[PDB]
């Protein structure tokens, strides 16, 4: 059975700028015959289904813009995107027909490079409804930001917390091609009342020193 | 053209499950069908074929001897039998469908069905308010927590607020229970004048909640 093998696994190239994507078949997808490679590359956006972007490994799909292109032949392809847009955020696979089962490549994952963007952080209290329960979920979010890096310091009290907290990324908008982030600090009930002082630290890449948002329990 | 994709959901190992894609606006015995499964992150994989005929039937090995692929091009319906489930089944299963040989590459006609293969039990969300508090921008939010297993979905005001909403990916808690938030920005103004309501549903506990989010 024949393999693909795609690289890079992941691509982060600028706005307006060239992006290369590259598949490899262990065996030749040129048929003789007729001469053509039984090869398609595929784009598929986050929650949504794979859309055909070209096939026989150079014929562009109609309603797909002039700067994607398919080159190669045999066992070495090449997606090329001549001028990086926004919207062109996705994972491209490469799929080979020449066999059946008609393999896939593992996926390419690319992201766009823009100007570093500063989150806007907000944070939000447990609610009443939730304390009943008996756990207190205390929210953090870093809203619309690039790059994808940041960090979340937990304080409570000016005491700094660790392996009571989980982050949650967004897909990159295909918009603004920026990230939005939510840190979620998790304690009981107990834990939550004892404290006064709830502060969410934020280090980013484009904010000049940390960002710090807090409230004290009950306003 | 328009389609009906069912079957999906819980089910344990060693069970069995059943899905299906249905269409009508395009002539389904002009295709020869397929199923392609992508488990959660990871990426694409050829499952199964049939001719447009039921004359060919071809499975990856991965799953041959337990899954059934077939159709009724009367019903315009494509099937797929899941037998002998194993975690690694866990996937979104899409429906897929090439003309002939002459032009092999496959067309993705409905949205996927996510199979999750797993002994734990259902739990529905929790729905909890991120509030807002007190340049003149708020954000608001709701806690989807402590659920299994996937999917929730999340609108707003009923589809009415789509602009500035993100609905984080689910996170696997140490507890083995999925939690998210969904959250919106809006301008400060807004925050008396308006009213913002999540709509949380999830199918396999038979959960539907609608959440008001109001300041405090």
């Amino acid at each position: 059975d024949i393999v693909m093998t795609q690289s890079p696994d992941s691509l982060s190239v600028s706005l307006g700028e060239r992006a290369t994507i590259n598949c490899k078949s262990s065996q030749s997808v040129l048929y003789s015959s007729n001469n053509k490679n039984y090869l398609g590359w595929y784009q598929q956006k986050p929650g949504q289904p794979p859309k055909l972007l070209i096939y026989w490994a150079s014929t562009r799909e109609s309603g797909v813009p002039d700067r994607f292109s398919g080159s190669g032949s045999g066992t070495d392809f090449t997606l090329t995107i001549s001028s990086l847009q926004a919207e062109d955020v996705a994972v491209y696979y490469c799929q080979q027909y020449y066999t059946t089962p008609s393999t896939f490549g593992q996926g390419t994952r690319l992201e766009i490079k823009r100007t570093a963007a500063a989150p806007s952080v907000f944070i939000f209290p447990p609610s009443d409804e939730q304390l009943k329960s008996g756990t207190a979920s205390v929210v953090c979010l870093l809203n619309n930001f690039y790059p994808r890096e940041a960090k979340v310091q937990w304080k409570v009290d000016n005491a700094l917390q660790s392996g009571n907290s989980q982050e949650s990324v967004t897909e990159q908008d295909s918009k603004d091609s920026t990230y939005s982030l939510s840190s979620t600090l998790t304690l009981s009930k107990a834990d939550y009342e004892k404290h006064k002082v709830y502060a969410c630290e934020v280090t980013h890449q484009g904010l000049s020193s940390p960002v710090t948002k807090s409230f004290n329990r009950g306003e | 053209v328009q389609v009906v994709e069912s079957g999906g959901g819980l089910v344990q190992p060693g069970r069995s499950l059943r899905l299906s894609c249905a269409a009508s606006g395009f002539t389904f015995d002009d295709y020869a069908m397929y199923w392609v499964r992508q488990a959660p992150g990871k990426g694409l994989e050829w499952v199964s074929g049939i001719s447009w005929n039921s004359g060919s039937i071809v499975y990856a090995d991965s799953v041959k001897g337990r899954f059934t692929i077939s159709r009724d091009n009367a019903k315009n319906s494509l099937y797929l039998q899941l037998n002998s489930l194993r975690a690694e089944d866990t996937a979104f299963y899409y429906c897929a469908k090439a003309v002939s040989g002459y032009f092999p590459y496959f067309d993705y006609w409905g949205q996927g069905i996510l199979v999750t293969v797993s002994s734990a039990s259902t739990k529905g969300p929790s729905v909890f308010p991120l509030a807002p508090s007190s340049g003149g921008t708020a954000a608001l939010g709701c806690l989807v927590k402590d659920y299994f297993p996937e999917p929730v979905t999340v609108s707003w005001n009923s589809g009415a607020l789509t602009s500035g909403v993100h609905t984080f990916p689910a996170v696997l808690q140490s507890s083995g229970l999925y939690s998210l938030s969904s959250v919106v920005t809006v301008p400060s103004s807004s925050l008396g004048t308006q009213t913002y309501i999540c709509n949380v549903n999830h199918k396999p506990s038979n959960t539907k909640v609608d959440k008001r989010v109001e300041p405090k």
